[PDB]
């Protein structure tokens, strides 16, 4: 139960309630998916329907997104406000009601449309086929529900049961009095829930490397590299997919992304190559592989990466900083790789 | 008439001891003259489900609730055309003529009764 | 499809007439209605030839 | 919540507050709207290459972050700093403006830009249809006038474009009466007015722009009709406010009492308004969201949408007028405060992200207009101040029985035709 | 133009032009899918309509099979009307109209209904991976097509180009004189065709062990294992498949079919654990390869084996026979590995 | 949907005379058969108001 | 009438330089007279789509000629509803005025009157 803010002489206050249950942390494909949709549905003592028509005539919205590890519920209202968002909150974690006519009407529904979104971007196919072979049950769980196996509305409730607790939750105020937000939260149900365990496990992810996998796919091609980070050595990555990512590098303009994503141990890197046709995608990869294999560096973006890795403010709740002024060198080890798209002329492992 | 209202009626009636055994036998003896029972009906098979409270009611009903009561309509029509009844070991008794839809029902009226509590509040400075 | 339902003065006539669904159950109460075209027309027929001797 | 603006030779604006990072740049008051037919376009260029790899390198050894961005009534060039380093950007602002505004037009440059915003602009008008759509909007609501010109110039007059049209260009708005420099972020005014105070030289100072012809809407239509895209995009609009109109604020009320909507989200069809028990049961749109836009001459009021039912548009776009007529006849208290509530609290999204750039056009767009910026809360002030009686009066002057302006693309075929669309802008009356 | 035959005292001859254009050799993928798709449709002198109302009239059909290396273009008749349907199955490998018409009325149609078949069988999807990997550009082509890159009218034209030569075919009558079918072979548009090359290469098909893929599907679960074979090694395997789809294993209700797809230059054998739930596909697939892995056979099914790769009758044109009486022993080595379904619920290659 | 459109009479109306789709260029040659309506129209009201006075 | 009737009776009188030299002038004013070109129409434009033919031989147009179709045809309604001709720089120029659609047209006859053909096929033994 970590309580943090931080005030300012603003208008506008954030509540957010962050909670270790994404796809990292799932007993069945998807479910916690089906949660995040199921988050501000009916409670017991409030429809959701009132709860948007309460917010609305105060000023404050509310929302739910799913990471790999975090479920976080944010709400954004007008500063005086604080007590109601905190209650509403509250009451969510709580009591939500998880009636079967809500799972088919509308949790259900709108599950089936952030997978349908998502099944016709072929980066984030390719970015979650990254992770499932990288680390093949841990973070390479499915992020979206698309009913592989099933899950019933008893499955959300036990879900809803490990996760939510006082031990798994981290209450998060930005532009908050801290003496108040603490006051409200202790003068609530956040201090009445049961606090279990957490399962922010510390080992090292074991992933497996040299590993590619190849999807066929009806539109633009793309060609993803991933490598495993470890704890310590991700701070050179960072600065390495600013590189790749900045007018430093004459490779830039080859790549569509790259980005290193941070977690609590560990992260995973991801370069991505999109492009309409399969032969400017084989070139602009193959190109890549060779030209990092014959790595450099010299810390020419280490001001700029810190740049970068500073205006993320959002973030500060940031881990290590200066481990940027300290190593400027890399080279290029075995990664994964995946081929989505034209797949019948695009690079296998063997040849990069 | 709302269902919200007759549960209003009819458990005030049901709770007060000096209207509960005064009415209930009455009542007891109207369902069965009434003798929809004798076409292998529930009460609830009854109801008029052309509006949108019931289709919402009967849209939320377990499958094989559903499945049943479409045999039992069935069969009721069937039955009336023939102009029978049902062999009696064939009747519902009443332990089955049960509100089973009535839960459904008073759920929809509450969540339209408040959706037009909420279309409709005032606001005071 | 079939002629009755292709045609656009046949399809009123089948949609009313052939094919409307009826439920199984109705009794001969629900015959009073075409008694009542039937009366219509009873009315109209020998109006219109009376009428024809008619000062 | 700061507003610091003072005039030395050039005009200096800042507003400070202990974030992380500090953003410095110049905001120039021409934009698209100064632009011609034949060099539409010429703004956007001049964006791309003071991004391109070229100069982007040169600030991402010194650790610094390039943004830009051209609208309509202005345009502005942006560096982003490391909160310190508040004065190396403001040399790679000079030795840009003044140095390398003769280096950046190297021909090899040039032709690599050119070649990447006629993809660029290539890409919007084949893939972007909702954007498309608004951008014609202003094309045909404006026509002949200086805000039907789009902001990313047009293939042909892109296309045609040579060096000589950017210097020309640079050479009349890019002046020093045409400027104010902006500093969002962390540092303070005095930190920054001393740095630019520092060296002096003032280019091309006593010069003043070219005058034109003013902005005015034309009730019209432009219909592009595709019937191989998968929905029909449209956007409907009457005559709007200018920044700095008396009822700058009752419009932008009057868009969030109907807001946006998504069908998808399963709080968005829960929300306070009216025109969903339409449009829900026979679900007549996937999306719509109003707006108020304003500029320096003229705005628009008015909503776009994008649908499926392909054979209900005229009910969506029936039912929706319906609504706004009754902004001046019927509109209740309560659809007032709800619009009040939420006014503020998507306009102090705005006003107060987490991000300075985004901080840095707003404040530059602002005091180039007006001399100044009103504070945040300043406009509250205005906006809990509106009564019922206030939007009757606008909507009667703006929405009733008025010319309306109408873009689509897409499956259209079931949009009907002008004078039906516009017959609904009013009611029948004893 | 090797033009085989075999009398018999019957009344139903069947004509067969078999052609090496399959999937194997096949410059766009699916385009021998949809070459197979535009057999029998109209030629220069004879529409697809006519050809049909004029054979039904005689008493004969046709009928154009897709392999994986065969493009089979066949013809069963009454046996006396043999001279039509040699000059029929002429007239379509020399003069087929190819129609930009017939393309998307009937053609592209009958291809999507034949894609849609398969992409419900999950056997057949795990059949299809399991060939993608082990030969990763040859006989791991695709089957049949589903539009990942384009093919136009052209492409299908130019494909029959290279495809449809004398080199390239072989006719073969079943229940036919061979003297008159010679004869009725040289004296046509058959011997009037092109003779390129023909693509049987006799070089083993280089194929990577040890390769496994994963596929999600709503439906049953179906673990797979596919073994590259020898040129001569692949009558042993061949007894493994009729082992273990026989009475004499004890693990044969264990799987759902073990067979040998015997080509011109070696095999590949395959095996199908096929069930509802995801628990009992990792059981009996994590079995077999236990037991197999200490396997045995001591020729207990060499005539048995030897009966069932008998009563394959059309074989006969068969290859290897007394290669049963000879190897009785087998090991396990590397292999590959397809899950297809509950995905996370399926074994990994490692634990098998 | 429009009252016009949902209401069983009221379509009628719509489909024939308020929203049915006719093409543009259509010239004063097809005004006759509205004419000719109003014709019918004007002929039957006259003649019923003179019945009235007939023998 | 079928064109494959028109195009024999057309190809006959086209062929026999007696007849092609008389007639074809003939039909060159008759088609200037007719007036279409100034509308901005080709001929096979004009041809009465509403039958199965037809609509065969549109479904099978490319679609760059049939995206132009569409435009003759709407430009042409516009033009006429306005009581003017097209500036005469927009008329159809007679090497535009190229029959497209016929041989789509004479392909979909030719197929359904073999259709007809076959299904009334007698047999002698
Ligand atoms: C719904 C239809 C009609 C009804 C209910 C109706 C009813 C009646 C009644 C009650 C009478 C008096 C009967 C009597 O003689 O005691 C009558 C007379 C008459 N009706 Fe009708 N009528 C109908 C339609 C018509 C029509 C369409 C005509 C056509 C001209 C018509 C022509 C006459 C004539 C000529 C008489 C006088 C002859 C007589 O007394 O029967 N009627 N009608
Ligand atoms: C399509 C409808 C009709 C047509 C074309 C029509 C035409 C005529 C004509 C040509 C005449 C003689 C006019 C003359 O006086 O020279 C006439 C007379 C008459 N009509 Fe009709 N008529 C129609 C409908 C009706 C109807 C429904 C009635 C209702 C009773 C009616 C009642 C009479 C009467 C009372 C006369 C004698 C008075 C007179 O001469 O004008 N008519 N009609
Ligand atoms: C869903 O429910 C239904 C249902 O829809 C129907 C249709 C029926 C069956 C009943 C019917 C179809 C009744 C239909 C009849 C009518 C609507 C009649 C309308 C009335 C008229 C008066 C007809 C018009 C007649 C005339 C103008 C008379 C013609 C005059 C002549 C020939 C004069 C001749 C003389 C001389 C000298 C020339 C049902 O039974 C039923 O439920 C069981
Ligand atoms: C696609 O093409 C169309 C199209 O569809 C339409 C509808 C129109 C517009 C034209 C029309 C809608 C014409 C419609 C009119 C009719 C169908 C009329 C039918 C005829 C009648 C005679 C009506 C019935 C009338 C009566 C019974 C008379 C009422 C008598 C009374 C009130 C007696 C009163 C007296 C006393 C004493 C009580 C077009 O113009 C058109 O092309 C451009």
């Amino acid at each position: 139960l970590t309580v943090s803010a931080r005030d300012a002489p603003t208008k506008i206050s954030t509540l957010a309630v962050k909670v270790h249950g994404g796809s990292r942390y799932a007993t069945k494909d998807g479910v916690a998916h089906l949660l995040n949709r199921f988050n501000f549905q009916n409670t017991n003592t409030r429809s959701a329907l009132k709860l948007v028509r309460e917010s609305e005539l105060l000023g404050g919205t509310f929302k739910s997104t799913l990471d790999r590890e975090y479920i976080t519920l944010k709400a954004t209202f007008l500063k005086d406000d604080l007590p109601y968002y905190v209650n509403a909150l509250a009451d969510v974690l709580y009591k939500t009601a998880f009636k079967p006519h809500e799972l088919t009407e509308s949790v259900l529904p709108a599950a089936r449309y952030d997978y349908a979104v998502a099944e016709q971007c072929p980066v984030k196919s390719a970015e979650d086929q990254l992770y499932a072979i990288t680390f093949r049950k841990g973070l390479g769980n499915p992020l979206l529900y698309d009913g592989v196996e099933r899950v019933s509305l008893q499955d959300i409730k036990d879900f809803a049961d490990k996760v939510y607790t006082k031990e798994n939750l981290e209450v998060s105020g930005e532009n908050v009095v801290e003496a108040d937000l603490k006051r409200f939260v202790d003068e609530s149900l956040l201090s009445t829930l049961p606090a279990g365990k957490s399962l922010v496990s510390k080992s090292e992810p074991k992933f497996f490397l040299g590993e590619e996998n190849r999807v066929r796919f009806i539109g633009d091609s793309v060609a993803a590299i991933g490598i495993p980070v470890n704890k310590a050595s991700l701070a050179q990555y960072e600065v390495l997919a600013n590189y790749l990512t900045s007018a430093l590098s004459e490779l830039s303009g080859l790549i569509s992304s790259a980005k290193l994503d941070k977690f609590t141990d560990g992260g995973l890197f991801t370069l991505f190559v999109r492009d309409q046709d399969s032969a400017v995608v084989s070139s602009n990869i193959k190109k890549i592989v060779a030209d990092l294999k014959k790595g450099k560096d010299l810390s020419p973006a280490i001001n700029y990466t810190k740049l970068k890795n500073a205006v993320q403010n959002e973030s500060v709740s940031s881990p290590i900083e200066l481990n940027f002024d300290a190593v400027k060198d890399f080279k290029l080890g075995k990664f994964n790789y995946v081929a989505v798209g034209d797949v019948s002329n695009l690079p296998y492992l063997d040849e990069l | 008439q709302s269902f919200t209202s007759i549960a209003r009626i009819g458990d005030y009636i049901l709770k007060s001891p000096v209207l509960s055994k005064l009415c209930v036998p009455v009542a007891n003896q109207f369902i069965n003259l009434a003798g929809y029972k004798k076409l292998g009906l529930k009460f609830d098979d009854l109801i008029a489900e052309e509006n949108p409270i019931m289709q919402t009611a009967l849209r939320r009903l377990p499958e094989d609730e559903s499945y049943a009561r479409a045999y039992r309509i069935i069969r009721a029509h069937q039955t009336e055309l023939t102009h029978h009844l049902l062999p009696r070991n064939e009747w519902i008794k009443a332990q089955e003529d049960v509100p089973y839809l009535l839960p459904y029902i008073l759920e929809a009226e509450a969540a339209a009764k408040e959706k037009d509590e909420l279309d409709n509040i005032e606001v005071s400075k | 499809m079939a002629f009755r339902k292709s045609n656009v003065y046949l399809s009123l006539v089948n949609s009313y007439i052939i094919d409307s669904p009826q439920p199984s159950s109705i009794n001969y109460w629900w015959n009073m209605g075409s008694l009542l075209g039937l009366c219509l027309v009873i009315q109209i027929v020998t109006g219109i030839f009376m009428a024809m001797h008619y000062s | 919540a700061e507003v610091t603006q003072l005039s030395n030779g050039i005009v200096v604006a800042t507003e400070h507050n202990p974030a992380h990072t500090a953003s410095v740049g110049v905001v120039f008051g021409s934009g698209a709207a100064n632009e011609n037919p034949y060099n539409n376009g010429v703004s956007n260029l001049w964006k791309n290459i003071f991004l391109s790899k070229e100069n982007s390198a040169v600030a991402a050894k010194e650790g610094l972050a390039l943004s830009s961005n051209i609208s309509r009534d202005f345009q502005s060039y942006i560096v982003s700093s490391l909160p310190g380093s508040t004065d190396k950007s403001l040399d790679f602002l000079n030795q840009s403006f003044i140095q390398q505004k003769a280096n950046l037009l190297s021909s090899s440059n040039f032709e690599a830009t050119k070649k990447s915003v006629l993809k660029q602009v290539q890409d919007f008008e084949d893939n972007d249809h909702p954007n498309r759509v608004l951008e014609h909007l202003h094309s045909t609501a404006f026509q002949n006038t200086p805000l039907s010109l789009p902001t990313r110039g047009t293939l042909e007059s892109l296309e045609n474009l040579v060096v000589a049209d950017l210097e020309s260009f640079a050479n009349n708005h890019f002046l020093n009466s045409n400027a104010v420099v902006v500093g969002t972020g962390n540092i303070k005014h005095e930190d920054l007015v001393n740095s630019i105070e520092s060296k002096n030289l003032s280019l091309q100072t006593g010069t003043k722009p070219v005058l034109k012809k003013k902005a005015a809407f034309l009730g019209s239509e432009v219909r592009l009709r595709d019937d191989t895209l998968p929905k029909a995009w449209i956007s409907l609009a009457v005559e709007g406010e200018p920044v700095n109109s008396p009822n700058y604020f009752v419009a932008k009320l009057a868009a969030q009492i109907f807001g946006s909507y998504n069908a998808f989200e399963p709080a968005s069809r829960l929300q306070g308004i009216k025109l969903l028990d339409n449009i829900q049961e026979y679900q007549l749109c996937d999306n719509f969201n109003h707006f108020s836009l304003s500029y320096k001459d003229s705005g628009l009021w008015g909503f776009s949408t994008a649908t499926r039912n392909v054979t209900m548009i005229d009910d969506l776009i029936h039912f929706t007028l319906k609504q706004w007529n009754r902004l001046t006849i019927s509109v209740t208290d309560t659809e007032v405060e709800r619009a009040k509530s939420l006014l503020k609290l998507q306009l102090g999204q705005l006003y107060e992200s987490g991000n300075p750039v985004n901080d840095a056009n707003l404040l530059g767009a602002e005091v180039l207009i007006k001399g100044s910026k009103l504070s945040l809360g300043e406009a509250f002030k205005k906006i809990d101040a509106i009564t019922v009686k206030d939007v009757k009066a606008w909507a009667g002057k703006r929405l009733w029985d008025q010319d309306i302006a109408i873009a689509g693309t897409g499956q259209i075929e079931g949009l009907l035709d002008y004078m039906r669309i516009r017959s609904d802008m009013s009611m029948m009356r004893w």
